[PDB]
């Protein structure tokens, strides 16, 4: 690991000719290996098999999540790949399931090897595998609804002419699916009573937030680490944690105290 | 429930059996005698048989009936075989165009045995030592030969395999198959280039295999018949005649009883010195009705065999230049046998190579293992992950269509800040493949330099563009290279804050 060459001159062109296959060699290997059964497998096995449909994804929101790695799944929008950008956390369970059957057949993976589709699809697959346990978990859902940074809306800009129940209306619910406290009050009109206010304004002090933040976790426990390594990891993962809780809610406590002045 | 799967090394002088437990890690199945690797030897004291160290016992008091080192026969006719080899064992004979042995039962009758009889009667009792401590009955395993093997003895060991019946499900070559065990147990943090040795009594093997992404290549194998173990126990038995001639005045190399009892008590030392600082040797009536008493240090061992270890490193030498690699570039010294348990031949693997090579052996604080051991269970590991599978879906696994992949000759990477060459996807890689390069510090307006590279005896050389990228005012980018299954070279440069990310295709 060393240093860049660092210039100026940015240019995005390639210049040279077309990669050709002068520099690929093609002796075999031996059959050895847990990932040898895999790569081999992905050319021998290859196995892959309403009011609620009309809430999907048509199409693909993010046409670069397809050519994403399935390594780097983590920085992926899973419900960008489910076909849920829409609604996002507040999907039920069979519609999950019935969103996962509608992705299954259209990037079949010898649908897609009859389309004349590349390989670089069957990475976006296994994107689409992993999500379906990870979003039929209880914790682990939660986990990723914990981190779902695009469902995160901002709070207004500064300095600008608005409507105080329009532009902060849909603000706090992007923080209320985060209460753990029910019922929700709600922000009201112009026409509110100062009570309403109090009884508002306290919920948002007194505010409990169940995130976490394991799956920002960048070093996880592996299974072949010995003893004093499973727990040094995890010392560093929950100084990621408590900190990342902090400065949100920090960031909450300024989301509680500017609506206080504006 | 399936039949259980079992891991078989077979060497020259030793085997050893591997199982997966339902625990799902690796136990090594021992003999009745109490010894993990089971010797290759057979003796006949009349109509019983003996196996393993037992055999090796009579070898010194029945040497025409007590055979050796009968896994380089097999397969070939007897022109192609050396036969002084087995000279200290039982003769080899010319038996159907292939080789044969002579042996002696009861009452003095003369049976004639071959090869193909040896092996089948050997792993008879190879499967009767797997099913009385797994306590069920074995019917199929992984044979691990040595690559230079050709195809004609592998359908030899099927049916010599099948005349007892035992079904060689798969055949796996020894330096790839041991070194999957140590893949298990210690995993590489990156992609590395690694050097299996297998140091036996009799013969030598290296082989370099590149480790790209789980999957395991021949770059060259080396393969020598005269290197060995004998050749470490040869040179004690010409020490021990040193000192015994002058002390007691006779020479014990003129009786062939009194050289093969040398020759056995000088095999264990081979064992005993390579945990302790010295070894012991009491022989009674070793040579004209003369008892022998003396003390062997490791340091003297060490002057004795430095010829020899001197030719163990000149072989790790040539299997390097025959793949054209330079000792810098590789990244580990991997170690089998029972010869490297010895700890002289680990410290010349430091001395003879740079220091960034790590060496694999029973010394290493970090990664060791059994050097007689690793090779088997390496075998039971490919025993288990083919457990699951019928035979057709394995022998359509087995498809030189699907075991033959297309890999990249010439190094592909990234630009350092003074023009040097630093590779990110290296040579020798088989595609599908992606990689990630977290320039976490990289701060500012940055050229993403994609090239090939060129080695040469070991500095990086920049060679021919592939294609540059820019980004502007970042702070902290990847670079990731993808190559699909049409050779198509798409790099991506992503920042690791802002998401801004530029593409690049060729």
């Amino acid at each position: 690991m060393f240093s860049l060459p660092t210039l100026t001159s940015d240019i995005t062109v390639e210049v040279n000719s077309s990669a050709t296959k002068t520099p690929f060699v093609r002796r075999p290997v031996e059959p050895v290996g847990k990932f040898f059964l895999q790569h081999a497998q992905r050319t021998l096995r290859n196995h892959t098999w309403d009011p609620d449909e009309l809430l999907f994804d048509t199409e693909l929101a993010d046409e670069d999540l397809l050519t994403h790695d399935a390594r780097d799944w983590k920085t992926a929008d899973l419900y960008a790949a489910m076909g849920l950008s829409k609604l996002r956390f507040r999907a039920t369970e069979s519609q999950i399931i019935k969103a996962h059957r509608k992705q299954v057949v259209k990037y079949h993976p010898d649908k897609q090897s009859a389309a004349g589709g590349s390989l670089d699809q069957d990475g976006f697959f296994k994107i689409i595998q992993k999500a379906f346990e990870t979003l039929t978990d209880s914790n682990k859902r939660a986990q990723y609804d914990s981190c779902d940074f695009v469902a995160d809306v901002p709070p207004p800009k500064k300095g600008t002419d608005y409507d105080f129940y329009e532009a902060w209306g849909p603000v706090f619910e992007a923080e209320a699916r985060f209460s753990k406290k029910t019922p929700i009050p709600s922000l009201g009109n112009k026409d509110s009573s100062k009570k309403e206010v109090e009884q508002f304004y306290a919920f948002w002090h007194r505010f409990d937030s169940w995130r976490t933040f394991e799956f920002l976790d960048e070093d996880v426990p592996d299974d072949s680490s010995n003893r004093d390594h499973k727990r040094y990891i995890e010392r560093k993962n929950k100084a990621a944690r408590d900190k990342k809780k902090t400065a949100d809610n920090a960031r909450l406590v300024k989301l509680v105290e500017r609506a206080v002045s504006e | 429930m399936s039949s259980p799967v079992i891991g078989i090394t077979f060497g020259n002088t030793s085997s050893s059996i591997a199982y997966i437990n339902p625990k799902n890690d690796v136990d090594v199945i021992a003999n009745p005698d109490g010894e993990r690797a089971i010797p290759s030897a057979l003796s006949y004291v009349g109509e019983d048989e003996y196996h393993g160290g037992q055999a090796l016992q009579q070898l010194i008091r029945n040497p025409k009936n007590t055979i050796i080192n009968f896994r380089d026969f097999i397969g070939l006719p007897f022109d192609k075989c050396d036969v002084s080899k087995c000279a200290n064992g039982a003769p080899a004979v010319e038996v159907d165009g292939k080789v044969g042995f002579v042996i002696s039962r009861g009452e003095g009758k003369e049976e004639k045995l071959t090869v193909d009889e040896v092996v089948s009667r050997h792993l008879n009792r190879l499967k009767l030592a797997a099913e009385d401590y797994i306590g069920s009955a074995v019917k199929e395993a992984v044979l691990t030969v040595p690559t230079n093997f050709s195809e004609e003895q592998k359908t030899a060991l099927k049916a010599s395999a099948a005349k007892i019946g035992l079904q060689i499900v798969q055949f796996i070559n020894e330096p790839s198959a041991a070194l999957l065990a140590h893949a298990e147990q210690f995993p590489f943090e990156k992609d590395v280039n690694v050097v299996v040795a297998d140091f036996g009594g009799i013969r030598s093997d290296a082989a370099v295999i590149a480790v790209r992404n789980g999957i395991f290549t021949i770059l060259a194998t080396a393969h020598d018949l005269s290197l060995g173990g004998d050749n470490l126990d040869t040179e004690l038995v010409e020490y021990f005649a040193s000192e015994f001639q002058k002390k007691y005045q006779a020479n014990p190399r003129k009786n062939a009883r009194s050289l093969a009892k040398l020759k056995a008590n000088s095999s264990i030392t081979k064992k005993t010195l390579s945990n302790a600082t010295s070894a012991t040797i009491s022989i009674d009536s070793l040579a004209d009705g003369f008892d022998y008493h003396a003390s062997i240090n490791r340091m003297r061992y060490e002057l004795v065999a430095n010829k020899v270890f001197a030719q163990f490193s000149s072989f790790v030498d040539s299997v390097i230049a025959k793949a054209e690699l330079d000792p810098l570039d590789i990244d580990a010294v991997l170690l089998t046998g029972g010869v490297s348990f010895t700890p002289k031949l680990t410290t010349n693997l430091e001395y003879t190579l740079p220091e960034s090579v790590e060496i694999l052996g029973p010394q290493n604080k970090n990664a060791s293992n059994n050097p007689n051991e690793l090779a088997a269970s390496g075998a039971a590991l490919q025993a288990r992950l083919i457990s699951d599978y019928d035979a057709d879906e394995l022998a359509e696994a087995l498809q030189p269509v699907i075991v033959n992949t297309p890999h990249l000759k010439k190094p592909i990477g990234l630009i350092g800040a003074k023009g040097e060459f630093h590779p990110v996807l290296l040579a020798e890689t088989s595609f599908p493949v992606q990689k990630k390069l977290t320039l976490k510090q990289a701060k500012g307006d940055f050229l993403i330099g994609v090239y090939e590279g060129d080695h040469h005896i070991k500095l990086y050389t920049l060679g021919t563009k592939l294609m540059e990228l820019g980004i502007k005012n970042a702070n902290g980018v990847e670079i990731i290279f993808n190559i699909n299954k049409d050779g198509a070279l798409r790099v991506t440069a992503r920042d690791l804050k802002t998401g801004n990310a530029v593409k690049g295709e060729l």
